């Protein structure tokens, strides 16, 4: 019906620029004000860019001004994000959205993710234990994502924990992948996180002694 | 500008309940608000708008009251599809701004964290990097707070934590907490310690080890 469809974003490197699209259909594009309104990760909702329905009123953030140019293009029914200058602090999912008197109508969301990072594969390491016994892996400093890990090839699901990564100041990204036993069967039992990074390359297979030290 | 805040950051609610989630404006905003519903990796949705006005197509257990400074959202019989993240958001002045949210999830008894704390691997730190990684597992509510000691030195800035959704088996969370440290630093102290309040403890858990000790 009423929709909205961005593409743009993806990877971009610190200092850098992309542009975002969004294409309208199912509604007189040329006779309402549209917005960009973006999302850091874990966060809230901050509200970036808004335009209004002939391009005479335009309107910025405080953390966006003179980097961003918001612009439409009402004879195609698009919405367009020039970004310049991108920062760390710039990931985001970002939104186009048709403003009413309420954000009405949004986009599906695109990611921005800004570093410097090029394709690098994790170093897995051991969080090792010492009735119920916790184990894992720690999957550090790879990139772009994603990252999968299972334990025992899929046989072992049941207590698993596969945390969300997290992007860390050097551009990199890091998770943990735990699992909580019984203990009893740690003296028998073997626990194998199995790490594969696609756009590396990179398997790895780990083997979780418990430790004492 | 105006600063919305919302509360509480999380209501426990079963199949069926009445939810009533509240938000405040730091100023006078009329009937300028706006509620919005966001699940997980999903575009936010418009339910109510001018503080009691139902978008289209938006079902009609979702309630909203209110107006100047005090406004209330109200989900009148749960269902499952309503466990959700609810933000409000401010129309009065630009920037328009929005609430922190609040999530409503799937009421469980609460369960304090689990707590295990895991020095760096000799592996890691070979390569002149350490990471000492908290795990609290299985607990509820999801409110949690992981204070980093490092001889006994209250940690800030140097700490990452990524939290799971909400469980489909046993409606819990677990957390990762995660201390970087150069090698360097690692080798200058020696306890290593991550204290954890959380409503199912009763006054706040220390896990912790010594560096080079078994």
């Amino acid at each position: 019906e009423v929709q909205l469809v961005q593409s743009g974003g993806g990877l971009v490197k610190p200092g850098g620029s992309l542009r975002l699209s969004c294409a309208a259909s199912g509604f007189t594009f040329s006779s309402y004000s549209m917005n960009w309104v973006r999302q850091a990760p874990g966060k809230g909702l901050e509200w970036v860019s808004s335009i209004s329905s002939s391009s005479s009123y335009i309107y910025y953030a405080d953390s966006v001004k003179g980097r961003f140019t918001i612009s439409r293009d009402n004879a195609k029914n698009s919405l367009y994000l020039q970004m310049n200058s991108l920062r760390a602090e710039d990931t985001a999912v970002y939104y186009c959205a048709r403003v009413t008197d309420a954000f009405d109508i949004w986009g599906q969301g695109t990611m921005v993710t800004v570093s410097s990072a090029s394709t690098k594969g994790p170093s897995v390491f051991p969080l090792a234990p010492s009735g119920t016994a916790a184990l894992g892996c720690l999957v550090k400093d790879y990139f772009p994502e994603p990252v999968t890990v299972s334990w025992n090839s899929g046989a072992l699901t049941s207590g698993v924990h596969t945390f969300p990564a997290v992007l860390q100041s050097s551009g990199l990204y890091s998770l943990s992948s735990v699992v909580t036993v019984p203990s009893s069967s740690l003296g028998t039992q073997t626990y194998i996180c199995n790490v594969n990074h696609k756009p590396s390359n990179t398997k790895v297979d780990k083997r979780v002694e418990p430790k004492s030290c | 500008d105006i600063q919305m805040t919302q509360s509480p950051s999380s209501v426990s609610a079963s199949i069926g309940d009445r939810v009533t989630i509240t938000c405040r404006a730091s100023q006078g905003i009329d009937n300028w608000l706006g509620w919005y519903q966001q699940k997980p990796g999903k575009a936010p949705k418009l339910l109510i708008y001018d503080a009691s006005n139902l978008d289209t197509g938006v079902p009609s257990r979702f309630s909203g009251s209110g107006s100047g400074t005090y406004f209330t959202l109200t989900i009148s019989s749960l269902q499952a599809e309503d466990f959700a993240v609810y933000f409000c958001q401010q129309a009065k002045a630009f920037p328009p701004t929005f609430g922190g949210g609040t999530k409503v999830d799937i009421k469980r008894t609460v369960a304090a964290p689990s707590v295990f704390i895991f020095p760096p691997s000799d592996e890691q730190l070979k390569s002149g990097t350490a990471s000492v990684v908290c795990l609290l597992n299985n607990f509820y509510p999801r409110e949690a707070k992981v204070q980093w000691k490092v001889d006994n030195a209250l940690q800030s800035g140097n700490s990452q934590e990524s939290v799971t959704e909400q469980d489909s088996k046993d409606s819990t969370y677990s957390l990762s907490s995660t201390l970087t440290l150069s090698k360097a630093d690692y080798e200058k102290h020696k306890v290593y310690a991550c204290e954890v309040t959380h409503q199912g403890l009763s006054s706040p858990v220390t896990k912790s080890f010594n560096r080079g000790e078994c």
